[PDB]
């Protein structure tokens, strides 16, 4: 799979810019696309979502109306038209693919991200914003939600992401229990409603970074502040 | 001549295998049916609380 | 005459019972069998509902009126029944037409049928048909042409009040929905005959006409007499109404009433898809 | 010469029958005549999976007892979500003539085959998102009857060439070929430990094979018509057998003889599919009477009738949880009864 | 109520159960056929004419019809146990060798096979397209050898036209459900397109009758 996006750069406030993403190596027509920005120093933030077949489209309240998203199935290309860009719109716009069915793993693969520089809801809070760690240790990151995330059907909508330094986020655990494909079995998620833990066993190099917790119970999608790890 | 030999060999080699009494087999089947009867949602109508359909 | 009233009452009771029977069986047939939920069978359902809508409220009212020899009800109770008779007598005839174009399509322009008559297209076509029926029935309230006729004992469409509206009703409840049906079924029969003759190179050939064309054009026979009487009384309402005997008038109004169940019979029992499964309905119900 | 060998085979069969008679002392009805009847069981349909546009021929549950795969002649096999009646996947087929389907115990693969002589393998857990054909297992010269997964790397298939064959998914070549049937194999059931399997053919015989070496252990005879369905007892020491004689028969692996026959004077049509319950107390048989009959597997009494289908019930399966049974018929409908 | 993912799941399961509708519509519009007959009865020649391992599927578009075709004789197994798979086929193309009436007799096996096929429970309403093959060699074969050897209960002229007409009449009465199904018999016209044209005409007749029965106009 390969998600690469382009079209970023400098722009004057209130202008218009057209972000595009080139998707290859997978059935783009079946996957639902997301746009997730990340401020230069803040955490990640959901933007918009388009479903398979362009049926249902959702937007974040901060970008509703001003931002419109469209997809090009036969050319395997995703667009995000932006109108009236504001100062707070400067961020790292990632492109995320998500397939929704029974047993699927949404938000599995993430793009690179375009550099854009401009010159009611469930709120997530992470208890600790920085945990020093050492090789061979086992830490448990804690994340809390305003509302209990355990739905009636029994699926608790939590997602754990990992931000490598200067790289793209990777899904680790979806729905708090299920490990993503390609992720080592060291990680382990558990908890209950509004109380979530991520247990890392025998953590090693290429594992330090910032960890985000996601809710998919309802739109808009919100992330935690981000627990940052250092050696 | 090969087919008849193969059939004879197969019948001979499958003839000499251990048999149990039919009554013992019936008792074993009844014991299995009685032991696992409590965990059979088809036999006894499960209450709607535990019925996923 | 007592014999006249008795025969008219017998005609109405027969019509009511057979119409209710047929309409109920055909609606629950489509409700039961998934194979019968074809996009082409929606029009048959619409025709059944249209025929049934007077099989309950208005027909018993006029039956009691004959049994009472007088309008023993209210004014509003009269224009609410005339309105429903109008809806039935226009919706049934429009749904017969809709079925006509539907079948021409299946059996002729079959290559472009899947998209032209899809489920969404058929579901918006039946609603369009019903909207046309409602828009045709509605204007008589402002014209005040709905009133109780003592001769036939019904709050029916008065053919003498409005001339222009009568001739418009004539033109779109009998010249068009007859020409369309004639064209559709004649074309289907001709196409079948051509397909048969393209391969190999008589009593069954005639039988066929009898069971497609003649059977499905039976509706245009029942309304023809009173729908010509309407034109006659629209030509000169002052003098033509005394010039037409009440014999023809009543004989027509009961033929037109009988056609309301004739339609449910020819599109009901006369369909092998429903006929074969009718006996399953009786055992199940 | 060969006459001597034929006489030796005849006397071996005679002494085998004599040994089977000697071990026969009391039938299952005599042992269980003191048990209480299960009573009139009423099982009402809870879900109806629609979307197939042709007479279906196969269905198989997943090990999670929520996802089931069904195959029909419209060239499509669909994996359904039983709880919500959702079609998670729809995999087109190269050949629309499909007569069997399988769901891998891990759930990553499905198999299908038919008149095309190929038991195709499809990959579900693919990073590209779509379902791809992993391997096409060809070279079995006959219409396939029942593909069944052993693991994610092995599969057992039965064809109309009177031979069953254990394959290897990654190599594409059959590890073992089971021979001995003189009629077209039409059914196959795997033991719970995946160590043995039994198949039924037109010879009115069910042969108990062994996966390890391939020799046929026991041959069960007593039917008077071809065999259309086979299913083990949950204990794994017994298996039922459905045929065209309108008689389901329960066989014993250890006693090596027929145990009880399930017959009713009313039913005279064949049996297309059989199964069992979690406890094995009752077994469900799908007839051509357009209905499924629930037989008390310990008293040969018709416990109830699952009459909800308008055509012949091709196949039916019971979940691993034992919570529900899903039956499929030629009217292109799946009914989950409970 | 439904969650955010369950709504997307049902949207997926509604687009999947939307492409299936178009797939089924395409499958219904196209025409399916069967090939049956004795060994070396002329299946290969008709297949190669109309074209220009268990199932030899054949596709050929003619006059805007996909014309799916199945040659099943490749695989040898219980015919009665997969013949219900082909129920609902538009028509059965049956190939008969006219000149094979004397070799071992094969016309008796051909007529037995035709009787077995036409009287199946599944093939009740399915019309049968009948082809009579190798008539050219048949003419000289009956010029040299008498026809009475194949048909002892026969008395008539040994000319081509009369013999062919009698064979057609004899084969056309095997079916008992004469009212429901109709047999379209044809003599192959060497290397002309007339064979494919006749197949198209017969399948058009079957489709028209099936559509009439579906509408209830029958
Ligand atoms: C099959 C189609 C033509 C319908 C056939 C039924 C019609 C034509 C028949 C059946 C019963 C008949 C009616 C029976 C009684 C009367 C009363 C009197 O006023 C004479 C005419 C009238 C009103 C008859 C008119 C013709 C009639 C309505
Ligand atoms: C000349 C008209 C005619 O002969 N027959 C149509 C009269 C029918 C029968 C009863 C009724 C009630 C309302 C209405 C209509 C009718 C037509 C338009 O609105």
């Amino acid at each position: 799979v390969q998600l690469v996006e382009s079209g970023g750069g400098l722009v004057q406030p209130g202008g218009s810019r057209k972000l595009s993403c080139s998707a290859s190596g997978f059935a783009f027509s079946s996957f639902g696309m997301h746009w997730v920005r990340q401020a230069p120093e803040k955490g990640l933030e959901w933007v918009a979502y388009i479903s398979s077949g362009s049926g249902t489209i959702y937007y974040a309240d901060t970008v509703k109306g001003r931002f419109t998203i469209s997809r090009d199935d036969p050319k395997n290309t995703l667009f995000l038209q932006m109108t009236s860009l504001r100062s707070e719109d400067t961020a790292m716009y990632y492109c995320v693919r998500s397939i929704y069915y029974y047993g699927s793993s949404p938000f599995d693969f993430w793009g690179q991200g375009t550099t854009l520089t401009v010159s009611s809801d469930i709120v997530m809070t992470q208890a600790t914003s920085s945990v020093p760690v050492t090789p061979g240790e086992s830490v448990s990151i804690s994340c809390r939600s305003s509302k209990s995330l355990l739905h009636s059907n029994g699926n608790t909508y939590l997602y754990w992401f990992l931000q490598r330094p200067g790289q793209s986020p990777q899904l680790l655990i979806y729905r708090m229990s299920n490990l993503a494909s390609g992720v080592p079995d060291r990680f382990s998620g558990s908890g209950s409603g509004t109380a979530f833990t991520l247990t890392i066993s025998r953590l090693e190099a290429e594992d330090v970074g910032v960890y985000y917790c996601m809710q998919h119970l309802e739109y808009p999608l919100t992330f935690g502040a981000g627990t940052k790890l250092e050696l | 001549i090969a087919q008849a030999r193969k059939l004879v060999e197969q019948l001979k080699m499958e003839a000499n295998i251990d048999r149990i009494k039919v009554s013992k087999a019936a008792a074993d089947l009844m014991a299995y049916c009685e032991a696992h009867a409590k965990e059979d949602p088809l036999l006894t109508p499960v209450p709607a609380s535990e019925n996923p359909f | 005459p007592s014999w006249l009233a008795s025969a008219l009452a017998c005609v109405l009771i027969f019509t009511i019972v057979v119409d209710i029977l047929g309409n109920l069986l055909v609606i629950l047939s489509v409700y039961r069998n998934k194979k019968l939920r074809n996009a082409g069978n929606i029009f048959v359902v619409s025709l059944a509902v249209a025929d049934l809508v007077v099989a309950i409220y208005p027909y018993p009212l006029v039956l009691m009126s004959i049994f009472n020899n007088g309008w023993n009800l209210g004014y509003l109770h009269c224009q609410v029944s005339g309105f429903l008779m109008g809806l039935s007598v226009i919706g049934s005839i429009f749904n017969i037409t809709g079925i006509a174009i539907n079948r021409y399509c299946y059996i002729c322009h079959s290559l472009k049928y899947d998209k032209l008559y899809s489920s969404k297209n058929s579901l918006c076509y039946v609603l369009l048909i019903w909207l046309l029926t409602l828009a045709a029935v509605l204007p008589n309230l402002r014209a005040g042409t709905l009133q109780y006729d003592p001769r036939i004992y019904s709050c029916t469409f008065a053919q003498s009040v409005s001339s222009a509206y009568t001739i418009a009703v004539v033109v779109f409840h009998f010249l068009v929905p007859m020409i369309i049906v004639i064209f559709c079924y004649l074309r289907i029969w001709i196409l079948v005959l051509q397909v048969r003759q393209r391969v190999k190179p008589k009593p069954q050939d005639f039988r066929n006409f009898v069971t497609m064309f003649v059977v499905f054009v039976l509706f245009a026979i029942c309304w023809a007499p009173l729908n010509f009487i309407g034109l006659a009384v629209a030509s000169d309402p002052a003098s033509m109404v005394p010039r037409i005997p009440e014999w023809l008038f009543v004989a027509s109004y009961y033929m037109a009433y009988f056609n309301s169940c004739l339609n449910a019979i020819i599109y009901g029992l006369l369909n092998q898809n429903f006929r074969k499964e009718y006996r399953r309905i009786i055992v199940s119900l | 010469e060969l006459d001597q060998l034929r006489q030796e085979a005849e006397q071996l069969k005679n002494q085998i029958r004599d040994a089977r008679k000697a071990c026969a002392d009391a039938t299952l009805s005599q042992i269980t005549n003191n048990i209480d009847p299960v009573g009139r069981i009423q099982m009402r349909t809870r879900r109806t999976l629609r979307g197939h546009l042709a007479k279906i021929y196969a269905m198989h549950w997943g090990t999670d007892s929520r996802l089931l795969v069904s195959a029909s002649q419209d060239g499509k096999l669909i994996i359904w979500d039983s709880y919500t009646t959702n079609k998670v996947h729809a995999i087109p087929l190269r050949s629309s003539w499909v007569m069997t389907c399988a769901y891998a115990p891990s759930g990553n693969y499905v198999a299908c085959g038919g008149l095309d002589n190929i038991c195709s393998i499809y990959n579900l857990k693919t990073r590209e998102g779509n379902v791809r054909v992993s391997r096409e297992l060809a070279g079995h010269t006959g219409y396939l009857s029942c593909c069944r997964f052993l693991d994610d790397n092995q599969i057992v298939t039965s064809s109309g060439d009177t031979t069953c064959a254990l394959w290897d998914i990654e190599t594409g070549q059959q590890t073992t070929t089971f021979t001995g049937h003189t009629g077209d194999v039409m059914s196959l059931s795997l033991a719970p430990d995946t160590r043995l399997f039994v198949s039924g053919a037109c010879d009115a015989s069910a042969k108990l094979w062994d996966v390890r070496e391939g020799m046929c252990r026991q041959t069960f005879t007593g039917h008077e018509s071809d065999i259309n369905a086979i299913c083990f007892f949950p204990n794994g020491n017994a298996f039922a057998t459905g045929s065209d004689d309108a008689t389901c028969r329960l066989f014993d692996l250890r006693a090596d003889q027929e145990l009880m026959t399930y017959s009713h004077d009313n039913i005279i049509c064949g049996i297309t599919s059989v199964s069992f319950s979690k406890s094995g107390r009752l077994l469900l048989a799908g007839y051509d009477d357009f209905n499924c009959n629930v037989w008390d597997a310990l008293k040969a009494d018709r416990a109830g009738v699952l009459a909800g289908h308008d055509n012949r019930v091709s196949c039916l399966g019971v979940t691993d949880d034992g919570m529900a049974v899903a039956t499929g018929s030629w009217d292109s409908f799946l009914k989950i009864w409970n | 109520t439904l969650s955010a993912e369950d709504k997307a799941a049902v949207e997926r399961s509604k687009m999947i159960d939307r492409n299936l509708r178009e797939d089924g519509e395409k499958a219904a519009r196209e025409v399916k056929l069967l090939l049956l007959g004795a060994g070396e009865s002329g299946k290969s020649t008709i297949v190669k004419q109309m074209k220009i391992t268990g199932i030899v599927e054949t596709h050929f578009t003619f006059k805007d019809l996909h014309f799916k075709m199945f040659d099943v004789g490749g695989q040898r197994s219980e015919r009665k146990k997969w013949i219900h798979c082909f129920e609902g086929v538009t028509a059965i193309i049956f190939c008969v060798a006219l000149s094979d009436y004397d070799l071992v007799n094969r016309m008796h096996e051909s007529m037995k096979l035709f009787d077995s096929i036409c009287n199946n429970k599944w093939f009740t309403d399915t019309s049968i397209i009948l082809f009579l093959n190798k008539k050219d060699l048949f003419e000289e074969k009956i010029k040299k050898s008498p026809l009475t050897i194949c048909y002892p209960e026969y008395a008539g002229s040994n000319t081509y036209e009369e013999a062919a007409a009698y064979i057609q009449c004899q084969f056309e009465d095997l079916n008992k459900r004469k009212d429901t199904k109709e047999i379209y018999t044809h003599f192959t016209c060497a290397t002309d397109t007339k064979n494919v044209q006749f197949v198209f005409d017969a399948v058009t007749d079957v489709i028209i009758k099936n559509n009439l029965k579906d509408c209830g106009l029958f």
